């Protein structure tokens, strides 16, 4: 959340930090580990926007 | 670094003194992943630990250099 | 001259309750117990220790941000009931050091420097005065409003 979500929601936040917002991250997982689930659920962020 | 806060006591030298083999971007790396730290951790300023945190999580290599070769 | 034993006793207890509540991750029983906290000092009117217990809480590894935010407000609440001018600076100084670097209290530094600043003013130190509240980069506080 804080690695997507988190930037769409005030990356003024990170801004006033000093550093830019994620440019993007990967997810490592052993084989059979779901991963995938994470991204069909944070697919319930916008719906449309995904 | 510049546009870091790192209030007080950040020794800045301290964790490039250590060998550390890094990348142009990997002292980058480092500068974000301990600012995303801090954002967290919501220190207006670049605490002298994250510093901990960011180096070590950033230069995650498993070596694993037997000291038998010395 | 017998509260220091009690007020000394109970602040330990919710010290411990406040370690227990944090280590437990729940941030209305830390919230409470810090606010607690800071109401037995207040009523004892004991504001060295006050300032004391702030520091530590404020310096604990891991403490929560929205504790400490309603810590450092209910301190601010405390700044205007209190009757020594000496007091007044002390308190707003160990405040001032508290929420430096901390995002999420940069409005009550703000609020608290240029409070400090109108004091220096009212002593006649103006130059004390100036070159304390420039060391704030308002700017740079997205969460403030415009007008102020």
């Amino acid at each position: 959340r804080e690695s997507i979500e988190l930037p769409l929601m005030n990356p003024e936040l990170f801004i006033r930090v000093g550093i830019k917002p994620p440019k993007g991250v990967l997810l490592y997982g052993p084989p059979g580990t779901g991963k995938t689930l994470l991204a069909r659920a944070i697919a319930s962020n916008i719906d449309a926007n995904f | 670094t510049a546009k870091m806060n790192l209030s007080d006591e950040v020794d800045l030298e301290d964790y490039v003194s250590r060998p550390d083999k890094i990348s142009a971007a990997e002292i980058t790396a480092i500068c974000q992943e301990a600012g995303m730290h801090a954002v967290r951790k919501n220190r207006y300023v670049i605490l002298p630990k994250d510093f901990e945190k960011g180096y070590r999580s950033n230069v995650k290599k498993p070596d694993t250099d037997f000291d038998f070769y010395k | 001259m017998d509260n220091g034993g009690n007020l000394e006793a109970q602040i330990d207890a919710l010290l411990n309750v406040e370690k227990q509540m944090r280590l437990a991750g729940d941030v209305a029983g830390t919230r409470k117990a810090a606010c607690d906290i800071l109401d037995l000092c207040f009523q004892s009117k004991a504001w060295k220790t006050l300032n004391d217990q702030i520091v530590v809480l404020s310096k604990r590894r891991g403490q929560l941000k929205q504790a400490v935010t309603a810590m450092v407000q209910q301190a601010m609440g405390y700044i205007d009931q209190t009757p020594d001018l000496d007091i007044r600076v002390e308190l707003i100084k160990t405040l001032n050091s508290v929420s430096a670097g901390k995002i999420y209290v940069e409005l009550e530094r703000a609020r608290l420097i240029k409070i400090l600043a109108k004091i220096k003013e009212q002593q006649g130190l103006i130059d004390e005065a100036a070159e304390l509240m420039q060391e704030i980069a308002v700017e740079t506080f997205g969460a403030m409003a415009k007008t102020e």
